[PDB]
This record gives C-alpha cells, structure tokens and sequence, in this order.
DNA sequence: ATCAATATCCACCTGCAGATTCTACCAAAAGTGTATTTGGAAACTGCTCCATCAAAAGGCATGTTCAGCTGAATTCAGCTGAACATGCCTTTTGATGGAGCAGTTTCCAAATACACTTTTGGTAGAATCTGCAGGTGGATATTGAT
DNA sequence: ATCAATATCCACCTGCAGATTCTACCAAAAGTGTATTTGGAAACTGCTCCATCAAAAGGCATGTTCAGCTGAATTCAGCTGAACATGCCTTTTGATGGAGCAGTTTCCAAATACACTTTTGGTAGAATCTGCAGGTGGATATTGAT
C-alpha cells in the first residue's frame, strides 16, 4: 500500500558515515570508504534480519519485535541489551 | 580581510572529540526505518515493526559499524596513515573473522 | 549408563557414501565431537525457540527452525529437505 | 522394526529422542517425529562431510579417512568451513602462501 | 507463625523464591534445585548489581547529574577491567569512551 | 497483562551503594538486560557440570563452580565471598 | 620453564602459518602470549577437575574448557 | 660450496609444515610448562596424557591461527618481516 | 635467459608392525501394547499499537570551489635476521615397580518435591515529584594568519 | 611571538516530560504435612599415572658470514577537508482505521506412563591388511656463470 522502497542503502549517507567513523576515532576518509561501507552495512543487517524474521515466522507473527531482534542479536554473538 | 579558515585536519579532530562525548544515534532514523522494511520484505512480504525493533537493529548496526571503524583506524595507523581505506575495513573483517 | 559413540551410524554412512573406504580411530574421534556438538547446538536452539513461544514441546517445527537457524544456507535447505523426506517416510 | 528404519535413516531414532527428552525443561516434552528430523539432519551433515574427506583420501591413493581429510574436505568447503569452527586435531592446515612472500 | 521471606532470611536484596522458580523451570527432565542454589544465585546477581551501580554512579556523580545513563553505565563498565571483559553486549545508547591515538593529533 | 523484572531489587542495590541517586529507565532496561544475560549463563552452565557429574541437583556447589568459570578474577573472588555469606546466614536460619 | 618452548619450535609454527620472516623480539612475545592462553585455559579446566571431586585433570576437562572460551576442539571426546 | 639465498629455505620449510600435521613443539618441555601453570591453581594435580595431548593440539592450533593473522598485519604494512607490533594489533582486533 | 652443477622434493618400492575391521557375548535400552492424561490448537474476542498520511519548518544533505598536506613512488645503506657448520645436551624411547585414585556398587538420613492453604511482596496505573534539557551569556583556550 | 576569530567550557535558570512514589489488588511466595529421591559416606579393587632409571640420537645452541629488508629521507600530483549557498526531506506530533497480538474456553490429537519382550551396541580379542620406515631414482627447482 506504501510506495515501493527501493536503493534504500543510499540513505545511508556519506555524511552519517563520516559521523560514525568520527565516533570509531578517524580523522581522515578515503573516497571509497563509503560504498564499502553501505556494503558492509548491508551485509550484516540481512544477516540480523533474516534471523529476526525467522524468529517471527517460528512464532506464526506478521510483526517483527524487538524479541525477535534481540534474539537474532544474540544467535549472532551481537548481544544488545537495552530492549528486554 | 581573509575569511578565516582551519587547516585541514582540525575540524576533524574537533568532530571526533563531539561525536566521542555523545550518545546520539548518528544515522538518520526514517532512512534507516525505510533500509529495514526493504531488505526485511525482501525475506517475507507485508511483515510489519514494532518500533521498538527497529530502534533496536538501529543501535546495533550503529555499534557494530563504530566498533569496526575503530579496528579500521588501528590498521590505517599500523601502515603510518592517518587515512582509513577500503584495505583497512578488509584487513579488520578479515582479522575479526567476518566473511 | 552405557557409554555411548555415534561410531557405529558413522561408519554405516562412511559405506554408504565410500563402499571402499575406512577411517582412522583419530578421524572418527573428529566426527563423533561433530556429531555431538551439531546435536547440542540444534537441541539447545530448539528448546529455547519452545520457550520463547511459551510452549514445553520440542516438536519437528522447533527442528527445523532451528536447523534454518544455525546452518548456513545450501546445507540449510537441503538439511531440512532431509529432515522432511526422514519424517514423511517415517510417519507413512 | 526401528524407528531409524522407518525413518529409512542410519542414525539412532530412539537414543536421539532420549537425548533431546534428556535437554527439555521441567514439564518438558519431546514429539512424535523430532527425533527423527534431528537423525536426519545429523545424518545428512556427517553424509556431506565423509563424502568430501573421502574424495580427499582417494585422491590422495589411501584407503582410510584421516583428520588431514576432514580438514581438507571441511576447510575447502565454505559453508562447512563456516558451520565448523572447532579445532580439528591433527588437521594442519590448508596450504597456502601469500602471494607478495613468494 | 508469620512468613519470613527467603530473601530476608538470606540477608539479600534479590528475590530468592523468584529466582529458585527460575531455575526449577530451566533445568533437566527430572532435575532438582537445592535450597541454597538460589541463595547463592541471588546473591552473586546482587553483587554483580552492586558493582555496576558503583562504578556507574560514580561517573555520573562526577559529571554533576543525579541519575544514572546507559552513558554511564558504558563509562563505568568500559572502565574497568573485569567488568568489561564480563560484558560483551552492546549497550545501547552508550557511546564510546574518548580516545583519539597520539598520531592523529598534530 | 502482568511483567515481573528485576527493576525494583535493583533500585534497592541503587539505593544502598549510591543513597541520593536515580536511574533513568533506558539504563534500569539496560540493568534488567544484564541481570537476565548473568542468570542465564550462571544456570546453564550449572547444568552442564551437574549433567557432567551425573547428580540431578542443581546445588550452590554448581553455583558457585558457575560463578567461577563465568567471573574474571577479582570479582569471582568478591562473588563467591558474598554467595558463601549469604548461604551460611541462610542455612543458620 | 616456559624458555623450553623453543626458538625453532616458534620458528616452524610460524611456517605452518605461512611466516617467511621473522623478527628477534617474536619469541619472548609469543612466549607470553602462549603463557597466558594455557593459564586461561587451565584455569578454567581444573575449575571442572575440583568441582568433581578429582585430582587427575581428563582430557574431558580440558575439552570444556576450551568450549566455554570459544576455542572447541575436536577429537578428544 | 653451496649457499642458498636468503628466503629459499624458509619458503621451503613453509611449504614442508603446511603439508604436514605433526606437533611443532617437543612434548616434554610443553609437559613441564603444563603442569608448572596448573601448580599456581591446584596442588598435586595429575593429568590424564590425552589431557595434556589436547591443551598442545589447542595451544599450537592458537599459535598457528595467530601467525597467519600476525602475517597478514605485516603484509598490511608492505613487510615481509613479521614483528611483536603486528602479533598485537592482530590480537587487539581478535579482542584478546 | 642458456646451461651446466647441485640440492631437494616426490612418487614409488617392499616387509611387516600394528592399527583397523571383524566377531560374538550380553547388560542396557529400544519398541510394543495398553492405558490415561494433557498441552496447545482452534475459535472467539478485546483492544493495543502499527501503517500511513498530514503539515510545517528548520536541521541537515548535497554539490561545488580551492589548496593543504597526504599517500604514493623512489632510493639506499645500516644492520638484522637467514643460512650453515659444528658440537653438545635435552628429549625421546624403552622399561619397571606401585602408590594413588578413579570408577563401582550399597544404603539411607538428609534433602527436595508436591498439593493445598495463608499471606504479602510486587505490579499496573495514577498521582506526585523534580532533574535536566535546552536555552543564555560570558570567560578561556585554541587556532591560524600576520 | 601578537591579535582577531571562533570554538569550547562553564556558570546560571525553569517547567515539563520523565522518574519516583502511592495505592490496592492479587499472583505467587511461604507454611504445613507428607512422599519420594539422592548424594555422599563407606568399603572395594584394578587401571593408570608417577617416579626412577638408563642409553643415545636427533635436534637445539652458538658463532660466522653477508644478503637484502626495513626504515629513513625526499618529492610532488592530486585527493580530500573546510566552507558555504541552496533547498528538501527528516523530525515531530496527531488522526484514523483496522491488522493482528493477546486473553479465554474447550476438548482432542498428541503426548506421557508402565510392564514386558526383543533388539542393540560397547567391549575386547582375533583376524586382516594398511600405511610407515626407509630406501631409490627420477622430476623439479635453485644457484652461479655467462
Ligand atoms: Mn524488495
Ligand atoms: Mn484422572
Ligand atoms: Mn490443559
Ligand atoms: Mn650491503
Ligand atoms: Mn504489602
Ligand atoms: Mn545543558
Ligand atoms: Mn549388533
Ligand atoms: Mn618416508
Ligand atoms: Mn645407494
């Protein structure tokens, strides 16, 4: 019913990036940084959401919780605390 | 009357010190919510988000992507840069067992 | 009681596989660990998948996710294809 | 008849249904077919991991399966590779030398 | 005769009965819990509470606030050493620690 | 719809180590994370050595062998100090 | 004692891994961090010997130990 | 008289050690270094001998590992020389 | 960029020690038949909270100019780490006695479980309390062109 | 080695959103009585691990020689940071249906329980036959001389 979402990792913007890596402590930025980061980015949030979503699935849900993330955090050895 | 400006390099350091002192998430967060809902309906159709969910995938993606850029700077530094590149991020993935 | 080994299952897939080939006592130590670190990891996942869904009963769907969990995407799909063909075989 | 014949599998129905009886908690119980999809997947990976060791032992003229096969077979296997962490023992490891050391 | 409470009886501030229901439900088949394994349970959680409260109350007691943050709470943990190696999770909304290496600075 | 958590012990422990301070509710979420990461890992591997060791009890000597494999150092020592204490002041009723 | 983990024996490890050269400094380094790896796991496998009421350390308790740091070891039981 | 080149013999004994499986370090000296670590914890504390087989099956598995991620740092820093530096960044992102 | 010398590596060989496979016994355990209980699915329904849209404004992304200073490329010699001969010792190997303990089976007082009941500590939501988040301004330290 | 620019730091303040306290029901902790399980003492024995003893060879320690790697020094093209005009799209707060998550009730397909017969699989010794020790001789690959 909502508009079809496409190329969404572009919203990941170079900007957000540089704010991130200033965070991890870097003062100078490579070009390429920032697509290897979206695919970086991309990578490990398919890897989260595709445990999450099983997670729904096993519990017979159409809605993602913050369990099922949390869950899929954990199986991944990301343990996030904060959403229990 | 030249306009001042700081060299470069300065304005960096003085963002790494802000961003240091800060706890706010440093992506924007409809962007973010629109990546979820994509790749997450990419697996499985008219799935829908506790909000709570994707606040929670958005601090772990934050966190991760900090934690890496800083294993990244420490491989810029052990190759006297002080400029990340795509070699750095491959040499930490590579070290940190990711694929 | 028994003191229990997976060596016998192995070796009957060993000669399924390879009709013409053994295996040293060190490889078959390698594979009884594999075995039972695979059963300790899919049983530990299917039981806490009950849990979370409030229920006491690890049924072949909690196997399943499980192995959908913990295997790693062509030996996911083909492990549960196995594990499907295992269950209707069994319960025809 | 067993339940593994049934099943039409090698490995143990029943001592794998102990098993899992043996991990549930208080009240915890154990369905009619879990065991044997367990079995199933048990079998099915130790299947793919002998498969490639033994293509290793024969390509190598040996009759037997050793742990440098199933380090062979499992390390050149990337989805096995990534589902095997665990040290094996007596294994070594895959050679290889990089390329600016040559 | 009026009810003493476990915890009470254990001098703890943790909840011993709770704690003993918790781990009668996630055991074995027929698996038992002695008496005294939640009184020990309880009480090594409410050291560890304690420890982390410390340590976090004192960060933000001295950046001049009056209630504890995730910030704090990452200060306090991050900063020391035990604590850290004993808790890998995230903590979200915690930042990082400052730290700009020596080279980066002109 | 009802929740149990351990926000209210933990304030208490707040209230003793730091008399004049709160806790906002995103670090009590964090708090309650912790608390249930700790027991988790303390009951699991009290199994795993009761299981090892063929008893069917779960008794504080699993915990505490827990709480040694689990604690790093000096606060296994602090651990184990205040756990032991708080079993002899139980057992002399 | 730990001086018997040899320069040569250091030597041919970093063969197995793929070392073509080596620096005079690498084996008081790597005697270190060989120390503490075999403390943390030892540590850890007699915490399992004493719980059991034993006095002999099984290959079993050093199998656990290695499991609960992360470091699984296969072919020992 | 016969002299080879620097590097010849040591890329000869790299492609000799990743063919094989043997244990690199002698067994009594890793024996000794065993149990002198386990004295500081438990005293009078015998071993099974597959329990001191596993903790060097361990120890040189680690140490290996460790040395093609040492290597690669290295080879990071256009070296071919691997140093103490490059063991520690290795291990400060393994998080050790 | 041959082309002799020269060292090492790699299939291949045999003889046979010994490591695997075969064999057969027998507690343990799987499977069956029968009985009985029950977790959870299948409806049904309250009612939370999720999806989507709306509006408005201002925080922030974008795209550009310009030049500082970084990474890249290059050279080179000091010195360190590889190769090797040689000689010595630590480890390996092989044997022999026995102390110590781990693994086994019995037994039962102590410990733990369970149904039922009493009592209250713990929770949800409402009322109350008040840090601190943004404002504000002005002093201090840093920076960079002179 | 002076001074404008400008960021940063460090006081202050209020009111409202978020945290703490209040309130009263009630789910589950605790008390009671009784039933069932167990872990830990106690003899009991073989296995296995330690200690000790020995020869000897295989690998380590050491000292020399020098090849060539690392690190230092230099240069400079052009990438990336700083600054900023422009304007759009994120943020914030609310509306509005209604999908779907939870709470209840029932009642049966699916699970446990138990007694008993069949069947399996761990064990240890026999029988079998692989793969290891060294040996060769050829393939390959390095090194010096051009
Ligand atoms: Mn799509
Ligand atoms: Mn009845
Ligand atoms: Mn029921
Ligand atoms: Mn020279
Ligand atoms: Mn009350
Ligand atoms: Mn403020
Ligand atoms: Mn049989
Ligand atoms: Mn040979
Ligand atoms: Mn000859």
């Amino acid at each position: 019913h909502r508009k079809v979402l496409r190329d969404n990792i572009q919203g990941i913007t170079k900007p957000a990036i540089r704010r991130l890596a200033r965070r991890g402590g870097v003062k100078r930025i490579s070009g390429l940084i920032y697509e290897e980061t979206r695919g970086v980015l991309k990578v490990f949030l398919e890897n989260v959401i595709r445990d999450a979503v099983t997670y729904t699935e096993h519990a017979k849900r159409k809605t993602v919780t913050a369990m099922d993330v949390v869950y899929a955090l954990k199986r991944q050895g990301r343990t996030l605390y904060g959403f229990g | 009357k030249k306009p001042h400006r700081y060299r470069p390099g300065t304005v960096a350091l003085r963002e790494i010190r802000r961003y240091q002192k800060s706890t706010e998430l440093l992506i924007r967060k409809l962007p973010f919510q629109r990546l979820v809902r994509e790749i997450a309906q990419d697996f499985k159709t008219d799935l829908r988000f506790q909000s709570s969910a994707v606040m929670a995938l958005q601090e772990a993606c934050e966190a991760y992507l900090v934690g890496l850029f800083e294993d990244t700077n420490l491989c810029a530094i052990h190759a006297k840069r002080v400029t990340i590149m795509p070699k750095d991020i491959q040499l930490a993935r590579r070290i940190r067992g990711e694929r | 009681s028994r003191k229990e080994s997976y060596s016998i299952y192995v070796y009957k897939v060993l000669k399924q596989v390879h009709p013409d080939t053994g295996i040293s006592s060190k490889a078959m130590g390698i594979m009884n660990s594999f075995v039972n670190d695979i059963f300790e990891r899919i049983a530990g996942e299917a039981s806490r998948l009950a849990h979370y869904n409030k229920r006491s009963t690890i049924t072949s769907r909690e196997i399943q996710t499980a192995v959908r969990l913990l295997l790693p995407g062509e030996l996911a799909k083909h492990a549960v294809s196995e594990g499907t063909k295992a269950v209707t075989k069994y319960t025809s | 008849v067993s339940r593994s014949q049934r099943a039409g599998l090698q490995f143990p129905v029943g001592r794998i249904h102990r098993h899992l009886k043996s991990r549930t908690t208080r009240h915890g119980r154990v369905g009619a077919t879990a065991a044997v999809y367990s079995a199933a997947i048990l079998e099915y990976l130790t299947a793919e991991v002998l498969e490639l060791a033994g293509n290793a032992s024969k390509d190598l003229k040996v009759k037997r399966i050793t742990p440098r096969h199933l380090q062979l077979a499992i390390r050149g296997d990337e989805e096995l590779d990534s589902l095997i962490k665990a040290t094996i023992a007596g294994g070594g490891v895959i050679p290889h030398i990089h390329k600016s050391l040559i």
